[PDB]
């Protein structure tokens, strides 16, 4: 009857052979990831095969119900999702072409090692290797050479590939009826219909540019003290008023100034926030961490794993014989089938990292009740957001304390406090204006504002306006660093990075509140407080089903993305920053250069 | 009395072409399902008791598939494969089959029935495999808006209860 109606059992046939199928693609999936082999590496792409191919059938196949003839909110949120031209909506060989140019980025980033510039015998990987440089060195010059060797052997390498790749990608963007790539990706938080949730592509940009102004305050005294910190490690070298030289902050690119802290910590007479002493003295293995971790869910009223979670998971590694991938994984492979797939070893960290990953598994099974295609975190950033709320209060001395890993009677300390809160802010607000800025670059070489000629004359410009970084040698067009990162030259959206964790924050808040919590936001455990689970499960339950907005305002009672919470994690270090930059200059100058001379 | 050939039997049916087991005259106890927590459902709609006193019929379905072998109740199942009268009743017996019904490699023999025009009356059967349309025109599949009705589960042995296979039994009373 009705195109609606012959529609809703198109979908029906849909979820019913998706559901097999694609349990068929993880099985296999599986068994490669706990065995290496080669009759199982085999089967993980046939099924994997199989998926692609059935996909993009079911997609053309419904590229005939017209989306325009609906009023069911969801079967059109469905349609839309399975009506995905992408990559068939070129020519024969703009397709084709397009798939040689990714496929080789990808391959050349992951191959490329760079050689001694003495000692051509030895030549190293970006990982490890590489990236050790940039994590221990305190050596200026190795330092320098690293961070050039790399973004000048692949750095040029990938100039020619990405030039075409932002044309044929726009090609196939304007072709969809996107205003560029760019728009097609912003895409991803765009919401039509339901009314007072709705939501804009270009509203993205407002709304994360807006908020990034009042990070600067927080984040240019961070620099300023972080400066004033290197300056000491590196003499000489940097200016009190001046840029941060690219190769100094701790990894390649100065994602993350994690690895800052040996020589920025506030305190380094403090200590060890670090229980993987207790949990080894107390012998605990990967089986207590991960019963431990189900206790906590259930504390807030949330289930058991489930019994093929316990029968079906591999939570240490196999080690000799069998060979298996380490990355720690959250695996919902439908059918009501989680597993979690980690090479669990007793530290605090593994301990963190396993609430984090049963917080990915506790969010699939709270959408598992949806339709296949609604099955996901509202948006790209809502299911990590989720995993690192967990390792948030799994975190706190309050819950080591209550879980028998920290001595019974320790005390807090104001100044052990405000060493925990740089450590994450070396990492948490470091990477923000970095990651807001890497985006805006990409957004523009899609608006088509950046000529091919101006491509790191105005990637530079930029990383000395919003991050306050300064390159340690000038790049010409010879170079194209914004793509010597994994995100930029593997085809993915890196603004994720940037609202999940605004997202994540505006989370704790509400849970803390929700869990009636006294001391500072930060120090907040939700423990024991099914009240707060109630209101976290509430987006949970969704998946992609309501907007976005929707699901935010289930948990923070607010229709969009809000900084503060962020910020008040980060008060009583804010506040401090500010005692120490008392006498150090505060902000930059885009000017200053390291090699100048 | 002749309950082995019934749930102790081998081979178990699909749900849309379920087994009727016509059992009048001879007598049994009760005691031989009283006693044992093997079935996991064992919900009775009419009474619990006893007398040395009949139709039983038989399929199997996914887990969460389970609660739909009972009065009124949603749908799919109940609407097009086997429905209880929202009146008269008995028993409906169920137990996990993971172990017989499911292989590690998955098992796609047991079948259901998703897609039909109306619903089914109480004990009413339907084997009808015919290529289904949402407006009663005849079907060409692979022709859009072609679909065949009949599907395979998919028993696999490592899915969760909600999906592994559980063999029921619907003890009718007359
Ligand atoms: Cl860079
Ligand atoms: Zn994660």
């Amino acid at each position: 009857s009705t195109i609606e109606e012959q529609a809703k059992t198109f979908l029906d046939k849909f979820n019913h052979e998706a559901e097999d199928l694609f349990y068929q693609s993880s099985l296999a999936s599986w068994n490669y990831n706990t065995n290496i082999t080669e009759e199982n590496v085999q089967n993980m792409n046939n099924a994997g095969d199989k998926w692609s191919a059935f996909l993009k059938e079911q997609s053309t196949l419904a590229q005939m119900y017209p989306l325009q003839e609906i009023q069911n909110l969801t079967v059109k949120l469905q349609l839309q999702a399975l009506q995905q031209n992408g990559s068939s909506v070129l020519s024969e060989d703009k397709s084709k072409r397009l798939n040689t140019i990714l496929n080789t980025m990808s391959t050349i980033y992951s191959t490329g090692k760079v050689c001694n510039p003495d000692n051509p015998q030895e030549c190293l990987l970006l990982e490890p290797g590489l990236n050790e440089i940039m994590a221990n060195s305190l050596d200026y010059n190795e330092r320098l050479w690293a961070w050039e060797s790399w973004r000048s052997e692949v750095g040029k390498q990938l100039r020619p590939l990405y030039e075409e790749y932002v044309v044929l990608k726009n090609e196939m963007a304007r072709a969809n009826h996107y205003e560029d790539y760019g728009d097609y990706w912003r895409g991803d938080y765009e919401v039509n219909g339901v009314d007072g949730y709705d939501y804009s592509r270009g509203q993205l940009i407002e709304d994360v540019e807006h908020t990034f102004e009042e990070i600067k305050p927080l984040y240019e005294h961070l620099h300023a003290y972080v400066r004033a910190k290197l300056m000491n490690a590196y003499p000489s070298y940097i200016s009190p008023i001046g840029c941060l030289p690219a190769h100094l902050l701790g990894d390649m690119w100065g994602r993350f100034w994690t690895n800052l802290y040996s020589l920025t910590v506030p305190f380094g007479q403090k200590p060890n926030i670090d229980v993987t002493d207790a949990m080894v003295d107390q012998a605990w293995d990967a089986q207590r961490i991960f019963k431990e971790a189900e206790k906590f869910f259930v504390s807030v009223g949330l289930p058991n794993m489930t019994q093929g979670f316990w029968e079906n998971s591999m939570l240490t590694d196999p080690g000799n014989v069998q060979k298996a991938v380490c990355h720690p994984t959250a695996w919902d492979l439908g059918k009501g089938d989680f597993r979690i797939l980690m090479c669990t070893k007793v530290t605090m960290d593994d301990f963190l990292t396993a609430h984090h990953e049963m917080g990915h598994i506790q969010y699939d099974m709270a959408y598992a009740a949806q339709p296949f295609l609604l099955r996901n975190g509202a948006n790209e950033g809502f299911h990590e957001a989720v995993g690192e709320i967990m390792s948030l209060s799994a975190a706190t001395p309050k819950h080591l304390k209550s879980i028998g890993l920290l001595s019974p009677d320790f005390q807090e300390d104001n100044e052990t406090e405000i060493n925990f809160l740089l450590k994450q802010a070396l990492t948490i607000v470091g990477t923000l204006p970095f990651t807001y800025m890497l985006e805006k670059w990409r957004w523009m070489v899609f608006k088509g504002e950046i000529p091919k000629d101006q491509w790191m004359k105005k990637w530079w410009e930029m990383k000395r306006e919003i991050v306050g970084v300064v390159e340690p040698v000038p790049h010409d067009e010879t170079y194209c660093d914004p793509a010597s990162l994994f995100h930029v030259s593997n085809d993915y959206s890196f603004i994720r990075y940037y609202t999940r964790t605004l997202y994540q924050f505006q989370f704790q808040e509400a849970l803390c509140q929700a869990a009636k919590h006294e001391g500072p936001l930060h120090k907040c455990d939700i423990s024991n407080s099914t009240e707060a689970g109630q209101k976290l499960f509430n987006m949970l339950r969704l998946g992609k089903s309501e907007p976005w907005t929707l699901a935010l305002e289930n948990v923070v009672g607010a229709k969009n993305m809000n900084v503060r919470p962020l910020l008040n994690y980060f008060e009583p270090l804010f506040t401090w920053l500010k005692d120490q930059n008392k006498n150090s200059f505060v902000g930059w100058s885009t000017d200053w250069s390291p090699y100048a001379d | 009395c002749p309950f082995g050939e019934v749930f102790n039997a081998t081979k178990f049916p699909s749900v849309y072409a379920w087994e009727r087991k016509k059992i009048s005259n001879c007598v049994a106890d009760y005691s031989v399902l009283y006693n044992s927590t093997f079935f996991s459902t064992f919900k009775c709609y009419g009474v619990s008791a006893t007398k040395l006193n009949v139709y039983a019929d038989s399929f199997v379905v996914k887990g969460d598939d389970v609660r739909q072998i009972a009065p009124g109740q949603t749908g799919v199942i109940a609407d097009y494969n086997y429905k209880l009268p929202d009146d008269f009743m008995g028993c409906v017996l169920a137990w996990n089959t993971r172990n017989i019904d499911a292989t590690s490699t998955g098992n796609y023999n047991y079948k259901y029935r998703y897609l039909r025009h109306g619903k089914l009356r109480p004990f009413e059967r339907d084997i009808s495999n015919v290529p289904f349309s949402p407006d009663g025109k005849p079907c060409t599949p692979p022709a859009p808006n072609c679909y065949w009705p009949l599907r395979g589960y998919g028993f696999y042995t490592t899915t969760g209860i909600g999906y592994q296979p559980y063999r029921v039994v619907v003890l009718s009373f007359e």
